[PDB]
RNA sequence: GAUUGUGGUAGGCAGCGCGCGCCUCCGGCGUGCUUCGGCAUCUGCGCGCUCCGGACGCUGGCCUGUGGGCUCCCCAUUCGA
């Protein structure tokens, strides 16, 4: 049970504010509110557990490492690449793109769609009958 | 809380592990709005506090009645749907025309009466139990309080939904062999269009 | 970044006079959401235990103390005297936190959950960073773990802002630890 | 599929007539409070200022050949922090409209 | 004369140069050595007499107030920076509304010209108004493209018929028009296809 | 984005451009003071412009019509009472 802790090296998504989507490391711990998180494009800071999910990535560090470490800990993982190529990851990034097509590509988009669930129902009728 | 603001002919909600005060304020505020609201299982609201304290509450409000004439009122109505209308009324101006007219485009039942057992029935976050009530707390179910209080049609509700929940199973099923026959169908098509999958890859989840 | 407790120091001394040409100096480290509230607090202390009132006293400087490093966490102790209902008491409290002003503003809204205390009727005597191994109470030495684990016991499901917030959802929320 | 019969483009979303401008023991009927589907928060709001609403309804009598009416209307302004806003119409709106839809349109235009 | 500003302008109102800078740019001093040390004067414009305007035939019993003179002049309307020539504009009132069309250039009175083309969705050269009109971030080259006869006059009215020749002009806008749209795989459809909203979809998260 | 145009004999007030000099015209050329950037130091006339002594302009619909208006009448609804 219980499949993911906080943990000093442990990976979260900001699920909440203006830092939403944003992957950071728990660094630290400060009390059972509040944590210690980092990343490569911010300065280390507290933040409320509420604010974060935890995901199931984890990477090999001491408590409140140095920012080249951090950074040399994260690729070395690979949490970047491990994370979008996650179902769950790939989520958020497929969500901007969305939220980011245009009037023509919408358009292209629905015509691919309708000959997509056309030749699909044509398959799934032969499929049926056969 | 503003309201829904959504345009739709009707909503059914499933009041299973609802809060019941939480479920009749949003409801209220909903149907003043000028929405449609169904409600089914209402048997299944969840009330805090634990069944004795609701019991009591519930023994009080049966004490009052007109002394001179106890027909008159208060109604003591004893079914959980019945007890979820008049808590919803509660919070209502219902003396009022815009009042009345709001409670009137309301429906409460007991299980899930036909043709409800095959609309689609949504739920509330804000009145679920599971992010309402820390796990720990007392807590008792609205049909069994009714029972307690003088309910007798708590059995045969059990009994059908027991009957509808088998049927909607053997339907699930149903759909699952169906899905898979779908995904079977579209591997299949997969090799007939590639442009299209190229342009649908970036936006599929 | 923007606290509601700012520590300030905070000098002054009575007026000059033909007895007194350089009257002694006295500092003070105090805590107020602003530098008019520190300095109305430091006169208030003057006036209270060295006779000197704001009337016939000078204000000499007041400078705003900033944390070191808010980076990194500390282990803060706090020295305090407070007003009870019957009484007047002392009392000793420990906070974690990357500055002494969230750990006094953890104080002051500790003080006001569990005794009912309202800023006023409180005094600061101490300040201090504590080391890991010297803290006093249970509550900051549970987290002194060079291996900390815990899962997320208590998580509050929401959209990540009003603009997802929907009243009608088809499934119930799916949680997990 | 369907094979319906109705409008072919929608250029508009729908308006609810919440009431009006009011206080707990006061009313002002000058000033609509109207909330838009799918516009959860006041920053939302800013889109939709100045847009054009209409509010038609359905009369006895036959007007012009129909039995429609309709009241103009616009967005003032944000109310509140959840997104509904304040609108203003060429005649204070009947308070039997309360519950009732409004179109809001897509001008005047700003892209 | 002189061929470029002496004084550009860093805002509205604003020169860029004080007066010290200003008056040796402009060559006062020159002029005052030219003159022999005196600035020339030079005499008032003489008014012309007014015309002998004959009498009245009737006298008001009343004096009719004159405005006060108001100095304010209207400037030409502005053109979004979303609207370029060739963008593709989403008609949203109107007999056409819904229709996407293609921008053709704004016209004096401040409408902008807009086609079709005609053969792809109906619509002909026509004006429409900017407030009613959504510029979208698709582009077409216009380049080959010929209006410049056209004007604000083309659809003045003389007070049923469409005269032939109007349709040859189309025709002919049109052609290369249409050349030009072949190009972009899918245009054409996308010009032949109205806009419209469904169901979860919001004006304001559109990008267009 | 929203509310609004009260007045009706004024080209005033303030600021600034073009010509009255030239050149090779995103600019440069004269006298003084400068913190070396610049400066109301020379800054006059004629013609013009503007955020400048309180809104003007264009288009459309309709005009005997199932149109427009209403302080009139009977009702309904929200708030008040
Ligand atoms: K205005």
């Amino acid at each position: 049970p219980f499949k993911r802790f906080v943990e000093i090296g442990r990976v979260a998504l900001v699920n909440y504010g203006k830092d939403y989507g944003k992957l950071v490391v728990i660094v630290d711990v400060i009390d059972q509110n509040r944590a210690l998180i980092d990343a490569p494009d911010m300065v280390r800071s507290q933040i409320n557990f509420k604010r974060l999910s935890l995901t199931d990535i984890k990477i090999d560090i001491k408590r409140i490492p140095k920012k080249k470490t951090l950074v040399a800990a994260m690729e070395a993982a690979d949490v970047k690449n491990k994370w979008e190529s996650s179902s769950w990851g790939r989520k958020l990034i497929v969500q901007k793109r969305r939220a980011s097509l245009n009037d023509f590509d919408r358009f292209k988009l629905m015509l691919a769609k309708i000959k997509r669930a056309g030749v699909v129902r044509q398959e799934l009728a032969k499929l049926k009958k056969e | 809380v503003s309201g829904s603001g959504i345009s739709a002919r009707r909503i059914v909600v499933d009041a299973r592990h609802h809060m019941l005060g939480r479920l009749s304020s949003i409801l209220a505020k909903e149907l003043l709005n000028g929405q449609k609201v169904v409600v089914v299982r209402c048997e299944e609201i969840c009330l805090s506090g634990g069944l004795v304290r609701q019991k009591m509450k519930y023994l009080r409000f049966l004490r009052k009645r007109m002394n001179t004439k106890p027909s008159h009122g208060p109604i003591h109505f004893r079914a959980p749907s019945k007890i979820l209308w008049r808590t919803i009324r509660g919070m209502i101006p219902h003396k009022t025309k815009r009042g009345a007219a709001a409670l009137a485009r309301l429906k409460v039942y007991e299980g899930v009466p036909p043709p409800y057992d095959k609309i689609k029935r949504m739920v509330i976050p804000d009145a679920l139990k599971v992010l309402r009530l820390q796990a720990g707390h007392k807590y008792c179910l609205l049909g069994k309080l009714s029972s307690e209080v003088g309910w007798n049609h708590y059995d045969t509700i059990k009994e059908l939904e027991n009957k509808r929940k088998e049927r909607a199973q053997v339907a699930y099923e149903r759909r699952k062999q169906l899905a898979k026959l779908r995904v079977k169908a579209e591997k299949a098509a997969e090799e007939k269009l590639g442009p299209q999958l190229a342009i649908i890859a970036p936006i599929k989840y | 970044v923007t606290y509601k407790f700012h520590q300030y120091q905070v000098v002054g001394r009575a007026l000059p006079t033909e007895n007194d040409e350089h009257p002694k100096i006295y500092r003070m480290k105090l805590w107020a959401t602003n530098e008019v509230r520190a300095k109305s607090k430091f006169w208030y202390y003057l006036r209270k235990l060295k006779k000197v009132k704001k009337s016939n006293g000078q204000m000499l400087a007041i400078n705003e103390i900033f944390e070191k490093n808010p980076t990194k966490i500390k282990n803060y102790g706090i020295w305090l005297r407070y007003q009870s209902r019957t009484g007047y008491h002392n009392m000793y409290k420990e906070y974690r936190d990357t500055t002494l002003n969230g750990a006094v503003e953890q104080m002051y809204t500790e003080m006001a959950s569990r005794h009912r205390v309202r800023h006023h009727c409180i005094q600061i005597i101490k300040t201090a960073t504590i080391p890991a191994k010297l803290c006093k109470r249970e509550s900051t030495k549970q987290f002194h773990d060079s291996k900390i684990k815990f899962p997320l016991v208590f998580k509050k499901v929401r959209p990540p802002s009003r603009k997802l917030k929907t009243t009608y959802k088809a499934t119930r929320p799916n949680l997990f630890m | 599929v369907k094979g319906r019969q109705g409008e072919r483009v929608r250029l508009y979303v729908r308006g609810t007539v919440l009431g009006y401008k009011r206080s707990k023991s006061n009313q002002y009927p000058s000033t609509s409070l109207i909330q838009i589907e799918g516009v959860n928060t006041k920053e939302e709001v800013d889109w939709y200022l100045g847009k054009r609403m209409a509010y038609i309804y359905k009369a006895k009598t036959k007007k012009n050949n129909s039995h429609y009416r309709c009241i103009w209307g616009k967005v003032c302004r944000p109310h509140g922090n959840s997104g509904v806003v304040r609108a203003k119409f060429k005649s204070n709106l009947p308070p039997k409209s309360m519950g009732s839809k409004v179109r809001v349109f897509m001008y005047p235009s700003n892209i | 004369a002189k061929k470029s500003p002496r004084n550009p302008e860093l805002i509205r109102g604003v020169g860029k140069l004080s007066r010290s800078k200003m008056y040796h740019k402009k060559g006062l001093w020159a002029i005052k050595k030219k003159n022999g040390g005196s600035f020339p004067v030079h005499k008032k414009a003489a008014a012309v007499a007014p015309p002998a305007v004959k009498p009245p035939k009737f006298y008001p019993a009343d004096d009719v107030a004159k405005p006060l003179v108001n100095k304010h002049k209207p400037k030409p309307t502005k053109l979004r920076a979303s609207i370029t020539p060739g963008t593709v504009l989403i008609i949203l009132a109107g007999r056409f509304k819904g229709k996407r069309v293609v921008f053709l250039k704004q016209l004096k009175s401040g409408l902008l010209l807009v086609s079709g083309p005609f053969k792809l969705n109906g619509v002909p050269l026509r004006r429409v108004n900017q407030a009613y009109v959504i510029g979208t971030s698709t582009k077409v080259d216009i380049s080959g493209v010929n209006v410049e006869k056209i004007d604000d006059k083309y659809f003045a009215k003389q007070a049923n018929v469409l005269p032939q020749g109007k349709k040859d002009d189309q025709k002919a806008v049109d052609e290369a028009l249409i050349k030009a749209v072949e190009c972009v795989p899918e245009l054409k459809a996308y010009l032949s296809a109205r806009f419209s909203l469904k169901s979860c979809m919001k004006p304001h998260e559109l990008v267009f």
